[PDB]
């Protein structure tokens, strides 16, 4: 749901 | 600094204990102390550093967004004037966030980046640089927002250029960097197409390289490729 | 203190925003500033205070236990000497924990408790007093461990005596207090029987009073009664 | 699993 970053 | 008297190894050990204790502020301060020993960081240490700050700043970012949404709600027609508190406290959280980002950027600038000659280190730190300018961009609203964005962009771009030249398309750092740079495009640079093209191409180039990997490298890469796909699914 | 210049109402408002932002350290500092305004706390404010610190100290306690277990493992036969770090860092976390507990105890002693004349406030603060001595007891190992325990005990006992005299057996504060005092018995005072008798009796007396309650009071009480039962199930 | 306090 929240875009992913890493 | 505060960590000037502790052995580098002890800071690293403590950083690892803080991580176990989920004490990320402590982890971060330990890692900052370790960085400030002046020695290059090993891969593990760079990840400790990154984990520590990502977690710290991730808590501040999540808080900031909570407060930001509250604040935006108090700014809607029919909203009851509640005074300066929401803005004040968002600003407090925002300031603390900016100070973490400034601290990381400061560690990168003094002197992680300039000493990082291997692709894995240099890309990693440039990604981190992009990320922390990106976090600054997320809260930026002033005359410096464009330059902050540009700094995020420039760091990510240099990291992308090196990663592309020096790392396989499945490299988890290359993938994570592309993932974040894609998020930067989507949500900071207002370039959702670029964000999507980047995540697509990155995913597809990594896909085509998976065959070269051991099972454990495969798992590392596909883990990140999945985050690319999650964004693509979110964004398309 | 740091919060000396902020309006009491603004501290409370900010405490509520920090709670929303899950910024419990901030919540706690705001509530401490509010307490330090010198005015009694309303029910809501006392709960804000309690929520803030419980969360702060709960993070430190969870960290301390992680570090404690690590440390205990490094103290087992065949464990490789890793130096002082684990102990040092447990001690750092422990010290910070003790300082939060000391701060809460200090707010209670100056001057929450002495001004709290209503059962709901006085029991609540005495429970809090028991709780924070209990948290201190959890990490205590020195000559003061017995006295710390005794202080937890004495606070809980006075809270129990008032709660029993002044509150219905379903009162959530009475129930929470009994729950914690039961945990105090079980895990601090080495009196698992007393812990079990207390939780049993408390649960059963509350059960017999549920009929007096509105649906919302029923839900508040049964919520706590369930925690009593969870302990009883755990302990029996 | 952890005993409850509130
Ligand atoms: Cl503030
Ligand atoms: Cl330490
Ligand atoms: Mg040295
Ligand atoms: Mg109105
Ligand atoms: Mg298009
Ligand atoms: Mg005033
Ligand atoms: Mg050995
Ligand atoms: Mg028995």
């Amino acid at each position: 749901k929240r875009r992913k970053s890493v | 600094g505060a960590m000037g008297s502790m052995e580098r190894a002890s800071l690293i050990q403590k950083a690892k204990l803080a991580e176990q204790a989920e004490r990320y502020e402590d982890m971060a301060a330990f890692m900052k102390g370790a960085v400030e020993k002046g020695e290059e960081l090993s891969n593990e240490e760079r990840n400790l550093l990154s984990v520590a700050y990502k977690n710290v700043v991730g808590g501040q970012r999540a808080a900031w967004r909570v407060l930001s949404s509250i604040e935006q709600k108090s700014n809607e027609e029919g909203s009851e004037e509640k005074g300066p508190e929401v803005r004040e406290y968002r600003e407090k959280v925002e300031t603390e966030l900016q100070g973490v980002c400034d601290t990381v950027l400061g560690l990168l600038d003094s002197h992680l980046i300039k000493e990082a000659g291997d692709a894995e280190s240099r890309v990693f730190y440039l990604k981190m640089k992009g990320d922390y300018y990106r976090y600054l961009a997320e809260v930026a609203t002033g005359d410096d927002k464009k330059r902050i964005i540009d700094s995020a962009r420039s760091a990510y771009q240099e990291a992308m250029d090196i990663s592309k030249k020096e790392m396989p398309p499945t490299h988890p750092i290359r993938l994570g960097l592309a993932l974040n740079f894609s998020v930067f495009h989507y949500e900071i640079a207002n370039s959702p197409e670029e964000a999507i093209s980047l995540a697509k191409t990155t995913f597809d180039e990594a896909m085509a390289d998976l065959h070269t990997l051991s099972e454990d490298s495969y798992k590392d890469s596909t883990l990140i490729m999945q985050l690319l796909r999650d964004n693509l699914t979110l964004w398309t």
